[PDB]
DNA sequence: GCATCCGTGAGTCGAGGAGCACAATTTAACACTTTTGTCAAG
DNA sequence: CTTGACAAAAGTGTTAAATTGTGCTATACTGGGAGCTCACGGATGC
């Protein structure tokens, strides 16, 4: 007891008796009359219909509270003909709560058929509950159709969307998830028909126009779930995928060393240059501020025009070529 | 700015948000197409930082010039990419969630403060029962509701929403009640249904409306899709609607004026409510709550008379108040967090202090446990409500990476899945709350949100573990990451993988010196690569380092000068050779590498025993110390030639071994001939004449005139050893022939081999006189004699000459064993002639036992015992016959010589080869009646081989299943004594222990001298506390007992001059956080006073645990590890002995009914009701003392402690642990056991708080309370009366001051939970805490005693002094 | 592993051996300079190839991982100094 | 129980096919197995 | 007494891994300037 | 070192085409389903 969350939830929803068809119509009528009453209230009292439905909902549920009482007392200040519409609004909200509560068995029966698709059983039910709430808002009892007929569309819609949105660590858009599901179904039908695993050409041909072997391969590559870093290898519980994946982001001690070796050798080579000529290359190549500068931007720092700096920058570049050729102390770092 | 202490504490929701660089609002990780991390997700660059250094997401800023800047286009700060390892996020929970650590860690920390049990806390937290936070005048079953009361869902619904019930009527029948009529419990509503509650019964759905027109009982049928719009008994005018409908065609109206009556309800709703009709518009509406006196509907004319939710029925024109209370009851962490917010810890402490005076012990214990948690929160400054999470921290993404791999597919950690679920449920709950979802939907989501947090923090702690869909593997949570053998502590902090490390197979190098190893060139090139690249750059091999490295990448590109440079690199440097398991400290030794051709490591033969390394496929690890400190430590402290003695016992550990002993024993043993053997003569010339005639052999013992000599002693008299060995070379005499030699002016009568051995030692030590005193010439050199020579050479000469002597012994032992001619043949396993006679004697006696049993003179169990005793006796007789035959007839037999010299084998194994295999045991432990009468030379039968396989399997299983127990024991011992270091020269204590020289012998009932190994293991290398006068020799106070002093003390005990020796021991040491130099004694590996700063605690644990693990891998199965672990854990034995709590005279009252023992004193008389099967070791007429055993068995350490005292239990624990290791022949000094026992007796329990803030029964360290007592005494206050306490190594290690060391050991969840609440600050005193932080350990070269030493030449010192004192 | 060109595991018992020997600096190098001190191991390699002695090591990265994982458990782990003042072991890279 | 075939030499593969394992799905555990499960029984004569 | 949690040696070589319609949004392709480097002499 | 041409790469806009996110669908359907030589002593809890 209380250690199985599914069992505890089922017991909780089992405490609300199922609605007879008469009770369903009465509750459905009250919600529609209540929603219309909120519209009539807003039109007359002038505030936002969304604002009023929250105030009415707050009073029913009970327990910004500063303004809720201000609006609630304002609504009660209306005359009798207008306080009546408040009464239907309150009963409509109370009936909406009761109508949602009594259909919590419907979501469970629908949600039990969607297990094993990346979401847990309780996650499916809660997503089904969101669809059930949407069903009550849009349900119309004037058409004389029972609630389970129309709710089932919204309950399955919410479960499908949640799976397409929450069943993968790397989220894939709904349209592509539908494509991936359609691709897998098409492959399986060919696989059971041809008695072997179909090739990409065969899968693409069965899919239809606009599909080739390249697109099928890309879609399958996209549909590759990431693998856990903690999955063990072998019977011994001491090795995981994380123990065999090197880190290629941080520089290795060798890479950091040769970068320092290059930096100290380049500044030593630049010493042979003139005071200004070395400054131009270090600033044109971004060795001082970190970022490469332009001839115009370098020009403002020395007050020199664009064309002249290119000449001294090239002349300084040529002198380093002369020095490197006579020493060969810089070729190896390339 | 040096980390000196680490503090752990609770994190407030405010502090968690201060850590976070941004809230993670979406579960998205990365985009599926571009692979760039998604905004507001788990990998958002705006929160955790840029993927690459100095570059925003939009790619507008890409250099370090804009450092410390946040781009306006994307919001990503331009900084280093490594900040993604350090920048955290947070999840703003829609509703608070409790931290599972402070809930499910027994005893619950939240439950302790709130006085809620584990059951009650779980029910509230996981939304099973409500808890009252404001009763609001609620009455439940006639009893007012109080705060902190637990309500079930049914009870809360009745109180909050009232009592109501619907009864579905059968179709067609009409109820006998009317709409709006009160009923009572049990009253019939319809003729088929009855009520269960008293209240207003109202019509739900009238299936038929019967209007009475005034002109007329016209009947209307009401379908489910139609509703009645008028009351019952309502006057409806012609035209007014009666029943509404969706389609107006079927809508029913009123033809004329009439009264509407409702009939045939679908069901009757009986609600316990009050009805109030209203004349004008109602001042309240549906869903509001009213109290007695509130103006209900008619502008003050109609007023409420009872609490309840008000619902107005527009059609009935009445106002219904459903009797209910606005009770404030909530579930989950919301109510729990509010309860912890309202707690006044100061007020709670005062109440707990008052309750702490209850004479009941149980209530004081419960109050103390609660008060410890309350005091922890007050002193730490944490707040109790911080244990409920309002914002959940998010780990930095680089610690939970989603990395692409060598291929193209992605790999992610399990924390991303746990974070995603928490975000998915948190966002869904926010949506559900915004849609005004019903309570059941909200309650289910809040419960799921709580479980999502619990799974993230500690997966599987509560409920079923969370598994990744598509697999059954539990997800790895934060608790799993930091706890266990594979956790962060043990896998990445206490041990790490290291660079500059290699591994290869080891082979024997006999030509190596003791300090040298054979390192392959290819390993050395890679291990010393950075040093090599510099050397190639120094020479002309390569222009620079980078060109040098490219040269070494390709094997065919390496020239011959690289190897020459590699020789220059390793000159002087040493490497560390390592063999797993590193049971003791000499499992890692420093060697000077010698580059060799090949791929295997050459290991010196003498270091094999220390490493436990043979050459049947062993492998070793190579490590390269880098800096000058690391090289200096390895060359000075860790060098193989410097560690010659065993730290556990002080005996030599690098000593001659199997092949070396055999070669030295073979040449030093003499020949014993039997040809002459007894003839007597008159002159030596006659004896010599007989030898030339063949009547008497060269070594036959004869008598010349009166003296017993041999012909060799007379015929061959050599002037000097050079002539004696010259005769050996020419073949006149052998090394084993006893002759007469003149050596050092003495006309010795020994063999040339013994004289040769004397020169071997003399030339090795380069001093003839000392080497003469070190050797034992008149005996063959076995393992024991060679071990004594190494120890004596170490004392007289030092490490350098002993290592030289060790190498000389190794060279000559190997040389002589090769040419001597040791070989094993099938005939070398000589079958004694006595075996056949013994077996026939056994068979005749076995038949006699069988004949006696057939006559019924003895039972089955007795006959089986008699059979075993006969076969055990016969087996022992054959063992003697096997070795007697060797000693008399084949003194040079390879099996005999190997066994006698100690090179290989024991008499038990020689018997199986030469005598008989013996008795074997069934898998149940019973022995087979028939023994294995055939040896290995004769060959077992198929049945005997199968019978013998039961014990081989049983022994092999123990070799595998007892290693974990010993290795676990060693880890316990290390973690409890890791902080013990020699920290000062002398603590100034006047206490000591009196090591007994005589032990009570129970079978004789008298004092007998203990064994020499017993006294040496308890007195060697110990400082005398008091002056001792023995045999005219004065051993003054403070004198370290050497091995000669121990022998002198033993000799004095034999003369009845001393019964016990007072020595300074760690047990009586007063040094805080360790021991002192004068209380520890010698460093047994150097036979000199222990150096200040040595980690003797680690040495003690390794010294104790090594024989336990070493022997089980080769006894310890029954009374080894089981008894040692039981003793070290201070566990109560199952068959515990019975001790007398008081001293007095015993009075046995044995009777047929029961056995009772009475201990009688002057006024006291204690009664001990022993079981019938009790082996009493005391009889009537004896004076027993307190704690003295009365029954054979194992003494409970805790009972002995409270009956005799701390000194007695310390003596008992050290002695009993020693008794085990002595049984298997292990020599281990008492210091190491006393160090561990000192840690066990480290804590005390408060009995009288006195003038202090401590609580009665509180457990704290003895050093702290003694310091507290003297402080209280200094300021004139009542001292704290405490009680000595004993706890095992596991409990003592877990209750240490440092949480870092305790968390890394065990109970990481429990240790961290208690530390965070208490706000414990770790001062980083021991060794593990410094290892975790990577600091310099406060032992060895890292100790404050030696770390600040300064070295300077005189010229600079004179210059500094002259240039400063000149002013 | 040899296949991954990996290092040798210097486990707990090997650490105990250095502690028993008193090789405080040899132990510290293996814990920091040769395993996970990123700044230390880069500077140590650079120092060696320049013919210099390796610098003094720093805090290991595994301890930084431990602190951040402890912080993910809502535990305020703070490294202090002699005067109980907080010490930043993250070089200012995690201070908002 | 589906193990990588040990085929160093023909005897290796022959042994691997005749090995009997108490572990695997539905069997004992390497660490939770006592001395009784691992000891040679009197009925292994001629069978194991 | 029992219910539950916690513990059970160290290295190593391989082996391993439902549909469509709609609005909303971002990603590409096309032009037209911009700035930005290259000769051109003087 | 300047001035003036010259490509032109880089930068700013435009509509378009994928690409992604979102709401809807009306017979009636109203409490899951998976797993089963439990490993065994020891310590702290009601
Ligand atoms: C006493 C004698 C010299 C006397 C003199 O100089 N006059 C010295 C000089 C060279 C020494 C030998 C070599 O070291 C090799 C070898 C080393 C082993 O460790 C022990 C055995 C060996 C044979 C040694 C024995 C002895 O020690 C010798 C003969
Ligand atoms: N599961 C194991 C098996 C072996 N070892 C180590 O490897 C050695 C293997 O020893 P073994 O070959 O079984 O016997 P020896 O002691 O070598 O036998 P002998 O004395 O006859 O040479 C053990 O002692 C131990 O050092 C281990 O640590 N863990
Ligand atoms: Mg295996
Ligand atoms: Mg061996
Ligand atoms: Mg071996
Ligand atoms: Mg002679
Ligand atoms: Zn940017
Ligand atoms: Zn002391």
């Amino acid at each position: 007891s209380t250690s199985d969350p599914v069992r505890q939830y089922l017991h909780e929803i089992g405490q609300v008796p199922l609605l007879t068809l008469e009770e369903e119509v009465e509750l459905a009528r009250k919600v529609e009359e209540g929603m219309e009453a909120i519209k009539k209230l807003s039109e007359i009292t002038g505030l936002d219909p969304d604002l009023i439905r929250e105030v009415v909902r707050a009073k029913i549920l009970g327990s910004d509270p500063k303004t809720v009482e201000e609006i609630d007392q304002k609504l009660k200040s209306l005359p009798k003909e207008h306080k009546r519409y408040l009464h239907i609004a309150r009963e409509g909200e109370a009936a909406r709560q009761h109508l949602i509560e009594a259909n919590l068995r419907l979501v469970v029966s629908i949600a039990k058929k969607y297990t094993g698709r990346g979401l847990s059983f309780l996650d499916l039910i809660q997503e089904g509950n969101q669809g059930l709430i949407r069903a009550v808002e849009k349900f119309e009892y004037k058409r004389r159709f029972k609630f389970s007929t129309y709710a089932t569309w919204w309950i399955r819609q919410a479960i499908n969307r949640a799976i397409a949105d929450q069943a993968r660590t790397i989220r894939i858009p709904v349209h592509m998830v539908e494509t991936i599901n359609k691709l897998s179904r098409t492959a399986r039908q060919l696989q059971q028909e041809l008695g072997r695993e179909p090739t990409y050409e065969e899968i693409a041909e069965a899919m239809g126009p606009g599909w080739d072997a390249k697109r099928v391969e890309e879609t399958l590559k996209i549909a590759q779930e990431p693998v856990s870093l903690e999955t063990p290898i072998g019977d011994e519980k001491d090795s995981f995928y994380g123990d065999f994946i090197p880190d290629e982001h941080l520089p290795s001690p060798v890479d950091a060393a040769t970068q320092s070796l290059l930096s100290e050798e380049l500044e030593k080579a630049l010493s042979k240059l003139s005071e200004r000529e070395a400054m131009v290359l270090k600033l044109r190549k971004g060795l001082i501020d970190g970022r490469e500068h332009t001839l115009e931007e370098v020009g403002a720092f020395f007050g020199v025009t664009r064309e002249r700096i290119r000449q001294i920058e090239n002349k300084a570049l040529r002198k380093l070529k002369y020095h490197e050729s006579r020493t060969r102390k810089l070729r190896d770092f390339l | 700015k040096e980390v000196r202490k680490v503090r752990i504490a609770l994190a407030s929701p405010e502090k968690i948000r201060s850590w976070s660089y941004g809230e993670v609002e979406k579960p998205e990780t990365i985009n599926y197409r571009t692979l760039k991390p998604e905004r507001d997700g788990l990998f958002d660059e705006r929160i955790f930082g840029p993927i690459k250094d100095y570059e925003c997401a939009c790619g507008k800023y890409k250099r370090q010039r804009f450092e410390g800047k946040v781009c306006e286009r994307c919001g990503v700060e331009v900084t280093k990419s490594i900040v993604r390892r350090y920048r955290m996020g947070h999840i703003e929970l829609a509703t608070p969630a409790a931290h599972i650590w402070f809930v499910k860690d027994v005893p619950s920390k939240i439950g302790t403060l709130l006085d809620l049990s584990a059951t009650e806390l779980e029910q509230v937290l996981y939304f099973s029962k409500y808890i009252v936070l404001d009763p609001k005048g609620a009455i439940l079953n006639g009893v007012p509701v109080e705060k902190r009361q637990l309500l079930t869902d049914e009870e809360y619904r009745e109180l909050r929403y009232g009592k109501q019930e619907t009864y579905p009527l059968p179709p067609g029948v009409d109820a006998l009640v009317k709409d709006g009529e009160e009923v009572v419990k049990g009253q019939e509503l319809a003729p088929g249904v009855v009520s269960r509650l008293d209240g207003v019964a109202l019509y739900r759905f009238p299936r038929r409306v019967r209007v009475e027109y005034v002109k007329e009982p016209k009947d209307y049928r009401v379908q489910p899709h139609m509703n009645v719009v008028v009351p019952e008994g309502a006057r409806v005018e012609a035209g007014d609607k009666i029943v509404a409908a969706i389609d107006p065609e079927e809508e029913v109206i009123a033809e004329a004026e009439g009264v509407v009556h409702l009939h045939e309800p679908a069901s009757i709703l009986v609600v316990k409510a009050r009805v109030y009709p209203f004349e004008d518009d109602v001042e309240v509406s549906t869903g509001d709550r009213v109290a007695p006196g509130d103006v209900l509907a008619d502008g003050g004319k109609v007023k409420s008379d009872v609490y309840g939710r008000v619902e107005v029925d527009l059609v009935r024109n009445v106002v219904r108040v459903v009797e209910s209370y606005d009770i404030d009851a909530r579930m989950g962490a919301e109510a729990i967090q509010q309860l912890l917010k309202e707690l006044d810890l100061e007020a709670l402490e005062k109440e707990l202090l008052e309750e702490m005076k209850h004479p009941s012990r149980a209530r004081r214990a419960k109050a103390r446990k609660r008060l410890e948690v309350v005091r922890a929160f007050l002193d730490s400054g944490n707040r109790p409500e911080w244990m409920i999470l309002e914002a959940v921290p998010v780990l930095p993404p680089d610690l939970r990476p989603m990395v692409q791999v060598d291929g193209g597919r992605f790999a992610t950690s399990d924390l991303n899945d746990l974070y995603r679920r928490l975000i998915n449920r948190n966002n869904r709950l926010k949506k559900l709350l915004a849609q005004g979802a019903p309570e059941i939907i909200i309650r289910n989501e809040k419960r799921m949100l709580q479980e999502a947090v619990d799974a993230l923090l500690d997966n599987g702690r509560r409920g079923a573990p969370v598994t990744n869909p598509g697999s059954d593997r539990p997800l790895r949570s934060l608790t799993d990451i930091l706890s266990g053998k594979q956790g962060r502590f043990r896998q990445n902090l206490l041990g790490k993988r290291v660079d500059y490390s290699g591994r290869s197979v080891i082979v024997v190098g006999p030509q190596l010196k003791l300090h040298q190893c054979g390192l392959p060139k290819r390993m050395a090139l890679e291990l010393f690569k950075p040093f090599l690249l510099k050397k190639m750059e120094e020479k002309g091999i390569a222009p620079n380092v980078k060109a040098a490295r490219r040269m070494l990448e390709r094997q065919r590109d390496i020239k011959d000068e690289v190897w020459d440079a590699l020789e220059e690199v390793i000159h002087g440097k040493v490497v560390l050779l390592n063999r797993a398991p590193t049971l003791h400290r000499l499992g890692i030794q420093a060697f000077q590498p010698v580059l060799v051709e090949g791929q295997s490591i050459q290991l010196h033969p003498l270091v094999c025993e220390a490493f436990n390394a043979d050459f049947d496929g062993d492998q070793m690890a190579v490590h390269v110390p880098l800096s000058s400190f690391a090289q200096a430590e390895a060359r000075i402290q860790m060098l193989s030639a410097h560690n010659l003695l065993s730290p556990a016992s002080g005996e030599p550990l690098a000593k001659p071994s199997r092949d070396i002993i055999l070669g030295l024993y073979y040449i030093t043993q003499v020949r014993k001939e039997k040809k002459g053997a007894g003839l007597e003569f008159a002159t030596p010339e006659e004896a010599l004449a007989a030898h030339e005639r063949g009547e008497v052999a060269l070594n036959a013992p004869i008598k010349v005139a009166g003296r017993e000599t041999s012909v060799g002693r007379l015929k061959y008299v050599f002037a000097n050893p050079d002539e004696a060995l010259l005769a050996v070379a020419h073949g006149i005499v052998d090394l084993q022939d006893v002759v007469t030699v003149r050596y050092m002016g003495k006309r010795l009568e020994t063999s040339p081999g013994r004289i040769l051995f004397a020169r071997i030692v003399a030339e090795a030590v380069e001093d003839e006189k000392v080497a003469w005193e070190l050797i034992q010439l008149d005996v063959p050199q076995e393992k024991n004699s060679l071990k004594d020579l190494v120890y004596q050479a170490f004392l007289r000469l030092g490490m350098e000459k002993t290592a030289r002597l060790l190498d000389a012994l190794k060279y000559y032992g190997f040389t002589f064993s090769t040419t001597s001619g040791i070989t094993i043949g099938i005939d070398d396993a000589v079958i004694p002639e006595e075996k056949k006679q013994y077996l026939e004697e056994a068979d005749r006696k076995l038949l006699q036992i069988e004949q006696a049993y057939e006559m019924g003179f003895l039972t089955d169990r007795e006959r089986y015992d008699q059979i075993l005793q006969l076969w055990t006796e016969t087996t022992e007789k054959v063992t003697q016959a096997v070795f007697k035959n060797f000693e008399e007839n084949y003194p040079f037999n390879p099996l005999y010589v190997m066994a006698q010299s100690g090179a290989r084998g024991n008499p038990q194994q020689i018997r199986q080869l030469c005598g008989l295999r013996g008795l074997m045991q069934k898998p149940s432990g019973e022995t087979f009646e028939v023994p294995v009468r055939s040896s290995f030379r004769e060959g077992l039968t198929v049945l005997e081989y199968f019978i013998s396989s039961h014990g081989a399997r049983k022994g092999g299983a123990d070799t595998a299943l007892r290693t974990a127990d010993s290795g676990y024991l060693t880890r316990k011992l290390v973690d409890v004594t890791h902080e013990i270091v020699v920290r000062e020269a002398d603590c100034g204590t006047t206490n000591y222990i009196s090591v007994p020289l005589f032990q009570p012998d129970e079978v004789t009932r008298s004092l007998r001298l203990r064994k020499r190994a017993d006294i040496e293991a308890g007195l060697y290398g110990r400082v005398l506390a008091r002056e001792v006068e023995v045999l005219g020799v004065r051993l003054e106070e403070g004198r370290y007992l050497s091995m000669d002093d121990v022998h002198l003390l033993i000799k004095a005990a034999e003369a009845g001059e001393i019964q016990e020796v007072p020595v300074r021991s760690p047990l009586t040491c007063q040094t805080r956080y360790g021991v002192c130099q004068k209380c520890y004694g010698y460093d047994l590996s150097m036979a000199r006073p222990v150096s200040i700063g040595e980690a003797v605690g680690i040495v003690a644990a390794q010294s104790i645990g090594e024989p336990g693990t070493q022997l089980t891998m080769r006894a310890d199965i029954t009374q080894g590890l089981p008894r040692v672990i039981e003793l070290f854990e201070a566990r109560r034995p199952k068959a515990k002995a019975v001790i007398s709590e008081i001293d007095g005279v015993v009075r046995i009252e044995e009777t047929e009914e029961k056995l009772s023992v009475f201990v009688e004193s002057e006024g006291f008389s204690k009664e001990y009701k022993l079981p019938k099967e009790a082996r009493l070791l005391v009889k009537d007429g004896d004076y027993v003392e307190a704690g003295q055993p009365l029954t054979r068995g194992a003494i409970d350490p805790h009972q002995l402690l409270e009956a005799k005292g701390p000194e007695a239990v310390e003596r008992y624990l050290v002695e009993e642990i020693q008794k085990v290791y002595r049984a298997q022949g292990v020599k281990l000094h008492d210091k190491h056991i006393e160090i561990v026992v000192r840690q066990m007796m480290k804590y005390v329990e408060v009995t009288d708080p006195g003038d202090s803030r401590l609580l009665e029964g509180q457990v704290l360290e003895k050093w702290d309370v003694e310091a507290l007592n003297e402080r209280l005494i200094a300021e004139g206050k009542t001292p704290v009366a405490w009680k000595p306490l004993l706890m095992g190594v596991t409990k003592s290690a877990l209750s240490t001051k440092s949480w870092l060391s305790a968390a890394s050991f065990q109970n990481t969840t429990h240790v961290l939970t208690e530390a965070a609440i208490a706000g414990k600050k770790d001062e980083l005193i021991g060794l593990k805490e410094n290892v975790i932080l990577g600091r310099l350990i406060p032992a060895g070269t890292g100790s404050d005693f030696v770390r600040f030493t300064q070295v300077v030449d005189q010229k600079t010192l004179k210059a500094i002094e002259e240039a400063r004192k000149e002013a | 592993g040899k296949a991954q060109f990996g290092g040798q595991r210097f486990g707990e018992m090997e650490v105990w051996a250095l502690e028993a020997y008193g090789a405080a600096h040899t132990l510290q190098e293996m814990l920091t300079l040769k395993s996970d001190d990123i700044e230390g191991r880069n500077a140590a390699y650079e120092a060696i190839i320049k013919g210099e002695d390796v610098p003094e090591p720093s805090v290991p990265e595994s301890f930084r991982v431990l602190v951040k994982e402890l912080q993910a458990l809502a535990l305020d782990v703070q490294t202090l100094d002699e005067k109980d003042n907080p010490v930043d072991i993250f070089e200012g890279l995690a201070s908002k | 129980l589906s193990q990588f075939k040990d085929e160093t030499n023909p005897l290796s593969s022959l042994r691997h096919k005749r090995r009997i394992s108490a572990l695997g799905p539905g069997g004992l555990t390497r660490e939770r197995a006592g001395f009784d499960v691992r000891d040679v029984h009197r009925t292994h004569y001629g069978r194991i």
